[PDB]
């Protein structure tokens, strides 16, 4: 419907530019918001004459800069426009821009192990978790001891938490006598060679 | 029968002495005269217009 | 300036659509508008609607035969009709208020919008057909062997649960400064496998063993369970 | 909204001396002759037009009629009419 931009780049603190083209524009100005990563979306237009980030009123594509600031902005963004006989507002397919610096992949969380009751009632299913990391492209490939084996269940897409980190996780869905039988079990971490994961033991005491 | 126009004075003189005022500048928000009347008092006069 | 949304977020192949919406609090709540929107699972936005106290019928005409408004006039509490189409594009469902800031009391001149400047929680309202099933509850049990105030591993597990929206809250709504609940895959059977884990400064705890609190969507399934007293 | 920034040449206070003004209007004042609006004021046609009277109420107070001497004005203080005709209590 809306001829919005699909993504744009950020400047290292510098000039900020976005589009979003449409016939009205003349007719019921402009009108952004913004939407976070799972989370409820916000105000930025401060429209008044009949905050912080402005715009020039015209015909061709209105834009918008969000000064100097690198870091700290990054989400999904819309425009709202009326039409001439108040019809709809129209959107295009989103905006999502990116935020340019931070370190490669750093995983930081420790494996999980199935307790108690989960065992003993049909299925054992390992937890294994590894989350906390940007990029992505980290392979899990979990392992029955050294040699890793396939079983398959499912790994989630990651999404956005906390600064920009993606963190979906790995969970396995096997038996109990595929885990506390056999071999010890250890998932890994493998991003661009050199990556740290840990153990997950079936029987402690 | 309101005017919420607010306007200047703006004076140029055309030729010796002569003074010419003009509308100068509207201060506020953009809106028509408006004038204002009744809904139920003109109506209940309206009726015995038609009556008659 | 608080909003809180209500309704089942679950409906058959085409069927019908009850989602509701409160207005918990307002200084002005007449003259400012009201405006439902369309969030894509992961792709853009859609505009629905756009109701007022006059009687203002001003709605999407893409979808105009699905269109049903409800405005109640004793409460704030707002109701959305969605007819027939319903499965096409399924997501999240937001409600936001759209401001008007009259200069001039007259309706038709000096007008204008601010924009959907007051946004709701917003549930989630996914449409796949099939029925509710329970969320089995199993702990993780903690891993800890070290001496001082150090690394823990709490965790809270479950095998099922049928619509989108999780309720989880650790130590029954107290400590959730550092919670860490991430999302999970239907492994292709539908009934996703998340799991919430909390990690808890690992100092001296024995009746303090945070409780993980459970309460579903539809079936309001309210059964809480406390991780393994295990150090 | 209805108002236009219009340019103009008016001869100020020296006759030989001519300055480029800028003032407002209401709408209809004005009509078109002609990327710039080109146009023509509505009085040149019709009528040569003077300035009105500064400080001077053009708002109506009661203005009552006195005939002259040997002659009587006749008051139809009478409560029905019906489009002129015979009266009732002539004063
Ligand atoms: C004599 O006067 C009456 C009303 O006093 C006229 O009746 C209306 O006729 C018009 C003809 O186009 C109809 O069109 C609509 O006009 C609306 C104006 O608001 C009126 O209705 C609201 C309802 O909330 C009242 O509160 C208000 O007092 C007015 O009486 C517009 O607002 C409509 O647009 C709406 O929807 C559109 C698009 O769907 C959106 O753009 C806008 O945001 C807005 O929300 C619409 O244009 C109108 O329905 C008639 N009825 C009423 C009840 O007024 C008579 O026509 C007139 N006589 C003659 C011969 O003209
Ligand atoms: C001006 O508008 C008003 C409405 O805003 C009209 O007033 C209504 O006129 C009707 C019929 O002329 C009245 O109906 C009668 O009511 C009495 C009440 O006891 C009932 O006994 C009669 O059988 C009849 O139903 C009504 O009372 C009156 N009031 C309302 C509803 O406001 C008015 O008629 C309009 N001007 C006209 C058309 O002359
Ligand atoms: C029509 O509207 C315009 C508004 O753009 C009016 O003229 C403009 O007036 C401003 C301020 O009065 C001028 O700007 C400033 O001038 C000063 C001093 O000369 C200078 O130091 C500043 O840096 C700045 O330039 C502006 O230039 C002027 N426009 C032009 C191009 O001359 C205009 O008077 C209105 N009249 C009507 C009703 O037609
Ligand atoms: C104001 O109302 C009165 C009362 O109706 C008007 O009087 C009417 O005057 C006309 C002539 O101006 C009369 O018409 C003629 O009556 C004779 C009677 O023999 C008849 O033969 C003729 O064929 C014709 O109908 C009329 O009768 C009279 N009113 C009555 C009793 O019907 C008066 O002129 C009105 N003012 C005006 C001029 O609007
Ligand atoms: C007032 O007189 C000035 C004299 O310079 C006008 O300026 C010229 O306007 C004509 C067309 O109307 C152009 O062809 C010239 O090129 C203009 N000169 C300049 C300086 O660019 C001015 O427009 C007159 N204003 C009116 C409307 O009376
Ligand atoms: C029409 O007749 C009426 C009486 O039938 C006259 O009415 C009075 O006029 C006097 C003049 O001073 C007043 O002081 C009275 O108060 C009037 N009485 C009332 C209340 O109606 C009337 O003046 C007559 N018509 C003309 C032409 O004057
Ligand atoms: C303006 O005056 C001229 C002089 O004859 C006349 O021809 C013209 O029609 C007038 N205005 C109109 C109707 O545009």
């Amino acid at each position: 419907e809306l001829t919005q931009p699909p993504s744009v780049s950020v400047s290292p603190g510098q000039t900020a530019r976005i589009t979003c083209s449409g016939a009205p524009l003349t007719s019921r100005f402009t009108y952004w918001y913004r939407q976070k990563p799972g989370q409820a979306p916000v105000l930025i237009i401060s429209r008044s004459s009949q905050g912080r980030f402005s715009a020039s009123w015209s015909g061709t594509t209105v834009t918008l800069t969000i000064r100097g600031v690198q870091a700290d902005d990054e989400a999904d963004y819309y425009c709202q426009s009326s039409d001439t006989s108040d019809s709809y507002k129209m959107f295009g397919g989103g905006t999502k821009l990116t935020v340019l610096g931070q370190p490669a992949a750093a995983p930081s969380v420790t494996l999980f192990p199935p307790s108690s009751e989960e065992l003993q009632a049909n299925k054992a299913t390992l937890v294994c978790l590894i989350s906390d990391f940007y990029p992505g492209a980290v392979t899990v490939a979990w392992k029955a001891d050294s040699s890793p084996v396939k079983a398959g269940v499912e790994t989630t897409t990651p999404s956005k938490q906390s600064n920009n980190k993606y963190a979906a996780s790995s969970y396995l869905s096997l038996t109990p006598e595929q885990w506390k039988s056999h071999k010890s079990y250890s998932c890994q971490v493998t991003h661009e060679g050199s990556t740290v994961e840990k153990t997950v033991a079936p029987t402690e005491c | 029968c309101t005017r919420p126009n607010n306007n200047t004075r703006k004076s140029i003189h055309i030729g010796p002495g002569r003074a010419f005022y003009a509308t100068g500048d509207i201060i506020g928000n953009i809106r028509q005269a408006h004038c204002n009347i009744s809904k139920a008092r003109w109506n209940e006069t309206l009726g015995q217009i038609v009556a008659k | 300036v608080q909003l809180r949304e209500s309704g089942p977020g679950l409906v058959k192949p085409s069927e019908t659509l009850s989602l509701s919406c409160t207005v918990s609090q307002d200084s002005r709540p007449s003259d400012h508008s009201w405006t439902w929107v369309r969030q894509s699972p992961g792709k853009a936005l859609e505009w629905i609607g756009d109701i007022h106290y006059n009687g203002a019928t001003t709605y999407n005409p893409s979808l105009r035969s699905r269109v049903r408004i409800e405005l109640d006039q004793s409460i704030p509490r707002f109701s959305l009709k969605m007819t027939s189409m319903t499965a096409a594009d399924t997501g999240m469902y937001y409600c936001a208020r759209n401001a008007i800031r009259i200069y001039g009391v007259v309706a038709l001149g000096e007008w204008f919008h601010y924009g959907m400047d007051v946004w709701g929680q917003g549930t989630a309202v996914t449409v796949s057909s099939a029925s509710t099933k329970g969320p089995s509850v199993f702990p993780l049990a903690p891993s800890s062997k070290s001496t001082s105030g150090g690394t823990a591993a709490l965790g809270c597990l479950v095998k099922d649960y049928f619509p989108e929206p999780v309720t989880v809250s650790w130590n029954s709504g107290a400590l959730t400064s550092g919670v860490h609940t991430f999302p999970a895959v239907l492994q292709s059977s539908g009934l996703y496998s998340l799991s919430s884990v909390v990690t808890v400064p690992s100092s001296s705890l024995g009746t303090q063993t945070y409780i993980c609190n459970v309460n579903h969507k539809p079936s309001n399934t309210k059964v809480d369970k406390r991780v393994e007293p295990k150090s | 909204g209805e108002m236009k920034n219009c340019s103009f040449n008016v001869t100020t206070s020296i006759r030989d001396k001519i300055k480029k003004e800028y003032a407002l209007f209401y709408k209809l004042d004005v009509v078109p002759l002609e990327n710039i609006t080109n146009y023509r004021l509505i009085n040149c046609n019709t009528s040569v037009i003077t300035q009105a009277c500064p400080k001077v109420s053009f708002e109506p107070i009661p203005i009552h009629y006195c005939a002259p001497a040997g002659f009587a004005i006749l008051k139809c203080n009478s409560k029905t009419f019906n489009g002129s005709g015979p009266c009732t209590n002539v004063s």
